[PDB]
């Protein structure tokens, strides 16, 4: 299962 | 003994040839079990073992609403990227993810990682503690200091801890056949004459799972290293694993040669000789 | 920017054996950037259905990819993979060998 909250770098 | 589950994604620009590429696969150990390609028809994540063909619609919506967020982060990323790096607009330029985690024989949470490169080369990574990050470039300061501020390692060594393995112990139990199988290595030896005096041993070990084994050979019990031809470990296609092993022997030497093999689907290493 | 050259392997999934249907695969490994284009040959010509492998990477970012295609070894058939990649100033020619 994938991490849900991902971020910009 | 112990397993991982680890996402990779890489994502291409295409200037004058619209959206990037974005490629997702998904492993357990050596085993692929999800897709998503941003150049398919589907537009969403695809099964690629049989036994996550058996979880619901809920988790294939669930799969596909995450990696075309995905999609679209690492989209804004290269744009980012390249006025860090005061690139053109005109070049193809690459970005690679990885995370995911691995539980010890026990079945707990062992490690957790994530890391990203920019063109090939290591750009940040989240430290083996999972509170702090490293960062390559002085580009990648300015990254590193966004997620310090954001507190993204907290949030990222929940989902390592927790999350992220009690779904790697999922999918072993419901893929055990596959998962925790071992296939042991059939092994055999092929000799093909150089010329009159000197002749190719191959040694071969097919079909096996997991990737990881060891292949040397020894002449009279010392190993022979620097004397070895060493293929990289090759996929069958059919979720097994090749590797071959091959020494220069002179004439009458045959009996001096032998090779060794580990692999976790032995019981007991091989020692085979060309007699 | 980073450029790594493929390596190549040419193999059978099963024991090459006369008449009996298997499947001729060629492994790419090791390059940077992804961009790579692969062909099997049968004597000589493009074979038309051939599939690969999903896009993934190594430990050192290096990218690889499986292409396969069925096929039945015949005594006299010849095969190849040509393989055509930033790093190569002309396509790579590596013939399959029943035997590597």
């Amino acid at each position: 299962m994938l991490w849900g909250y991902l971020q910009y770098v | 003994g112990s397993h991982s589950m680890r996402y990779f994604f890489t994502s291409v620009s295409r200037p004058g040839r619209g959206e990037p590429r974005f490629i997702a696969v998904g492993y357990v150990d050596d085993t692929q079990f999800v897709r998503f390609d941003s150049d398919a028809a589907s537009q969403r994540m695809e099964p690629r073992a049989p036994w996550i063909e058996q979880e619901g619609p809920e988790y294939w919506d669930g799969e596909t609403r995450k990696v075309k967020a995905h999609s679209q982060t690492h989209r804004v990323d290269l744009g980012t990227l390249r006025g860090y790096y005061n690139q053109s607009e005109a070049g193809s330029h690459t970005v690679q993810r990885m995370y995911g985690c691995d539980v010890g024989s026990d079945w707990r949470f062992l490690r957790g990682y994530h890391q990203y490169a920019y063109d090939g080369k290591d750009y940040i990574a989240l430290k083996e503690d999972l509170r702090s990050w490293t960062a390559a470039d002085m580009a990648a300061q300015t990254t590193k200091h966004k997620w310090e501020a954001a507190h993204v390692a907290e949030q990222l060594r929940a989902y390592l801890e927790g999350t992220c393995v009690e779904w790697l112990r999922r999918y072993l139990e419901n893929g055990k056949e596959t998962l925790q199988r071992t296939d042991a290595p059939k092994t055999h030896m092929t000799h093909h004459a150089v010329s009159d005096h000197e002749a190719t041993l191959r040694c071969w070990a097919l079909s096996f799972y997991p990737a990881e084994i060891t292949l040397t050979w020894q002449r009279d019990g010392e190993d022979q290293t620097q004397d070895t031809e060493l293929v990289e470990t090759r996929p069958a296609g059919d979720g097994t694993f090749q590797k071959w092993a091959a020494v220069v022997v002179p004439s009458g030497q045959e009996q001096r040669y032998t090779c060794h093999v580990q692999h976790e689907g032995l019981p007991k290493p091989l020692t085979l000789r060309w007699e | 920017m980073i450029q790594r050259t493929p390596k190549i392997q040419v193999y059978s999934r099963h024991p090459a054996e006369n008449g009996k249907s298997n499947f001729l695969n060629c492994y790419v490994s090791g390059f940077h950037p992804s961009d790579i284009e692969v062909d099997l040959l049968k004597n000589g010509e493009r074979i038309e259905k051939v599939e690969h492998s999903d896009l993934s990477f190594s430990k050192d970012w290096s990218f690889y990819l499986l292409y396969y295609t069925e096929f039945t070894p015949t005594e006299k058939d010849e095969y190849a993979c040509r393989v055509n990649h930033v790093t190569l100033s002309q396509p790579k020619i590596v013939k399959w060998d029943r035997d590597m």
